[PDB]
RNA sequence: GGCCGGGAACUCAAAGGAGACUGCCAGUGAUAAACUGGAGGAAGGUGGGGAUGACGUCAAGUCAUCAUGGCCCUUACGACCAGGGCUACACACGUGCUACAAUGGCGCAUACAAAGAGAAGCGACCUCGCGAGAGCAAGCGGACCUCAUAAAGUGCGUCGUAGUCCGGAUUGGAGUCUGCAACUCGACUCCAUGAAGUCGGAAUCGCUAGUAAUCGUGGAUCAGAAUGCCACGGUGAAUACGU
């Protein structure tokens, strides 16, 4: 907007583990308005991965994510009646998302039985930094060397 | 609306009221489930053999001021038009503007 | 339609069809009942239909029998 | 015996007029009355085109409000009922007894 | 299993693979294995064969093959000789039934242009 | 003696009752996990007496009518809210700190003429 | 079994009232108007939503709702009646509903609403029919009776990526109801058939919060004929660095 301020809306903590950041990600992965298909599938694929990576949900969640966020991203511009591609900088929360977002598309176009199962294999291959979410982060990231000249 | 169309509704409400008895029951038993073999038949001749304009479904509701056979309602016998122009003028007890 | 009320038939044509097989004619018979049911007793006559236009002839059959009579005279031109 | 009194209109200060005769007028001789109870208002909703041909996104809407109210004596006597059935009342006030 | 004129699936469940014939819905399905006496949850390939006997000699009470078929032709060519307007319209390719021709109609029409 | 709350949420209302001892909870005449088969519900209802260290001293008696889940538990939890604080009259700043106190307000919006939704807008083509 | 005696506390009903004013504390500012934070409070800066349309513009729309100057016909361009058409079909466009599935389809069992209508009307309980319905027959001009079961959800099975236990056009055969009369040209019911379609080229639309998305409920017009119009609630998100 233009003359306008934007103030944070209140988050509320998911019932088991009292997790924000696990809220959200029900969120994202939510359709629809229903929550409670969304949380089941969650918890479902949160233990799966907990049994098959030895650790506790938290711990496999935060490599998942630390192993997909990004930190710089590319901006368009017009200048000269041509584009460029000016690099930027990221700020945390938009890292966050960004992650988050790649990591359930990615999931979403695969071929196996359910989406529990679908989520489960996704995140272990991020666990183990190899997949899509992973090729779309060194993409980006390229894309922003490739126009350092116009910083 | 023309005179002529407005005539032809006082001649079907008349001729209904008047063979209302008739056509009530002496000629609807054909819905009874033991009248007789074909005592009914004679009954669904003689009921088409009445005038056509008997038959309350041929008649329209039509506004009492213009004549208008479209946008009636049955609460003021008016159309549209002329109910917004009384209610405006004030002559429509308990009606007002409505907000909520 | 619905059955325990019998078929429909309009008394002007039943008398007409009535006095024509009694005696013995061969004339076809001027129609504009589209909507009457065609009876067993109505075989091997010629009941000429109105359209809207002109009346159209329709020699009876045993293979029409419980039909409409407007079945069999069209309305509308094409091509 | 008891008498029950049913009141309708369309305007609540007139209702409330009445109402406050009706009940002033049974105390003023002996009986015993329980108070004017409130019952649910009653809206009924018009929705009409304003203008003569084509445009049909231009609409009025309109409401009228029906107001009730109930009184009830239990223990009356011969003359209650006489001036009950004598009473009058204003021009846009529905009112009905039952025995 | 080869029931009626043709074969059926032998990996599915008996009141579906039922259906593969010409003639036997979901209804007539249950009501053929209710009258046999075998359970629903069945795989075919799991059934003797006095049993397929048994359905054979179910099946054998409804029109099913061939004949069905030559009913609906003739049923049809009744209409097109009598030469009512079903059947006119029957032979010329538009809807029977009513229905609209300014646009649509594209099954009893075919592919735009044809 | 007791202790009373009343509440509301969306199209809901509540009443609570409150004694000591032992704790209990019935709605409706029936227990939290028949009536609340959904855990997110269950947290919002319990949630008032876990911020403080009465989870096992009270006995609670409650009824709802009206709405749905969501705004049934959000009634229930506003009632505990009051009742707690007409019994002690000293976590009155805590409640609110934590924002249990004030009471939801947002409704569902009219329809509107020529509108499909409250906000939502036919389809337009420039031509 | 609020079912009984009872009670007038609470939820609720509709009548009179109180409350919100930059009124208070600090800082910036021209001794100014105002601006940025905090306290208390259900609510804070025009708290949320509605009605309310300035002088004027487009010879903008409506002689067919009504009224009205001028022109025109009056054994006819004015009455009355039966049958047809407005529902045609090589083709082009705008607004919608239902899909192309597993966040799902089918079976069994069970939580939780708001707002409306009823006299030539709404119609329970009981019996018959697989079903749409039929026969007897209470109550109700109604916070009392009827319409009238909310659905998504929740628990247990089954289907295992197939043009399928996905989707439901089209067609044959039997019926029901309203109506003098359902061929052209009505809505529903049962049995059978089982089409295109596997997320849509260049274009292009709506939405800033209890909003978008999704699931059900009612009303006017009406003998009978909504997927359209106007209303009601349940679950309930993402993002706004900046011009």
């Amino acid at each position: 907007p233009r003359r306008r301020v934007i103030g944070q809306r209140k988050i509320l903590p998911d019932p088991k583990f009292g997790s924000e950041l696990l809220a959200k990600f029900v969120n994202i992965l939510m359709v629809d308005g229903k929550k409670s298909t969304a949380e089941s599938i969650v918890y479902s694929a949160l233990e799966t991965l907990a049994q098959r990576s030895g650790k506790s949900e938290l711990e496999a969640f935060e490599v998942a994510l630390e192993n997909v966020r990004p930190t710089v991203e590319v901006k368009s511009r017009r200048v000269g009646g041509s584009t460029y591609q000016v690099p930027v900088e990221v700020r945390p929360v938009r890292r966050n998302a960004l992650a988050m977002r790649w990591i359930v598309e990615a999931a979403r176009k695969r071929g196996d039985k359910s989406m529990a199962l679908r989520l489960a294999n996704e995140l272990s291959d991020a666990a183990e930094n190899k997949g899509t979410a992973v090729k779309k982060r060194e993409d980006v990231h390229r894309m922003a060397e490739a126009n350092k000249a116009f910083a | 609306a023309k005179q002529s169309m407005k005539a032809r509704e006082v001649k079907r409400v008349a001729l209904a009221d008047k063979y209302f008895a008739k056509r009530a029951e002496l000629k609807a038993i054909i819905s009874d489930v033991n009248a007789s073999d074909e005592d009914r038949w004679n009954a669904v001749l003689k009921l088409q053999t009445l005038p056509r304009d008997s038959s309350p479904s041929r008649q329209r509701n039509r506004c009492r001021q213009t004549g208008r056979p479209h946008g009636f309602l049955r609460k003021f016998g008016l159309s549209r038009i002329k109910v917004r122009e009384a209610a405006m003028r004030g002559e429509i007890p308990g009606l007002k503007k409505a907000s909520w | 339609r619905s059955l325990k009320k019998g078929p429909f038939i309009d008394l002007h044509l039943l008398k007409k069809v009535e006095k024509a097989v009694e005696s013995g004619d061969k004339k076809p018979l001027r129609t504009w009942s589209r909507r009457s049911t065609i009876f067993p007793n109505m075989i091997g006559l010629t009941i000429a239909v109105h359209n809207g236009r002109q009346h159209v002839p329709v020699f009876v059959t045993d293979e029409m029998v419980g039909h409409k009579l407007g079945e069999f005279a069209p309305t509308r031109t094409y091509r | 015996q008891r008498i029950r009194i049913r009141l309708k209109a369309f305007d609540h200060r007139l209702i409330d007029q009445a109402t406050a005769e009706i009940v002033e007028t049974a105390k003023r001789t002996g009986a015993q009355v329980r108070g004017p109870i409130p019952l649910p208002t009653r809206k009924e909703r018009f929705t009409v085109l304003i203008s003569p041909h084509v445009n049909k996104d231009a609409r009025d809407q309109y409401e009228i409000r029906t107001h009730l109210r109930l009184v009830d004596i239990v223990e009356p006597t011969e003359k209650t009922v006489d001036a009950l059935m004598r009473l009058d009342l204003a021009a846009g006030v529905d009112v009905q007894i039952s025995l | 299993a080869r029931i009626a004129g043709i074969n059926i699936p032998d990996h599915k469940h008996a009141v579906i693979a039922l259906t593969s014939i010409y003639g036997v819905g979901k209804t007539r399905s249950k009501a053929i294995l209710a009258a046999a006496g075998i359970a629903e949850d069945v795989k075919i390939s799991e059934l003797s064969e006095g049993q397929i006997d048994t359905l054979r000699d179910e099946v054998a009470k409804f029109v099913v093959e061939g004949d069905l078929r030559r009913e609906i032709s003739m049923s049809i060519k009744r209409l097109m000789d009598l030469g009512c307007y079903r059947g006119l319209r029957h032979r010329r390719g538009l809807p029977v039934r009513g229905q609209r021709t300014k646009t649509n109609a594209r099954t009893r029409k075919g592919p735009r242009k044809p | 003696n007791q202790y009373y709350g009343t509440g509301r949420r969306k199209s809901s209302a509540a009443r609570v009752f409150i004694k000591p001892g032992n704790g209990k909870i019935v709605i409706n005449q029936r227990s939290l996990e028949q009536y609340f088969g959904r855990e997110t519900a269950r947290m919002v209802v319990r949630q008032p007496l876990e911020l403080v260290d009465m989870v096992e001293k009270l006995d609670l008696y409650i009824t709802v009518k009206g709405g749905g889940i969501s705004g049934q538990a959000g009634a229930i939890r506003h009632g505990i809210t009051r009742a707690l604080m007409e019994y002690d009259e000293s976590l009155r700043s805590e409640l609110r700190k934590a924002g249990f106190v004030t009471r939801d307000a947002r409704q569902v919006e009219r329809k509107k003429v020529g509108l499909r939704k409250a906000r939502r807008r036919p389809q337009f083509s420039k031509r």
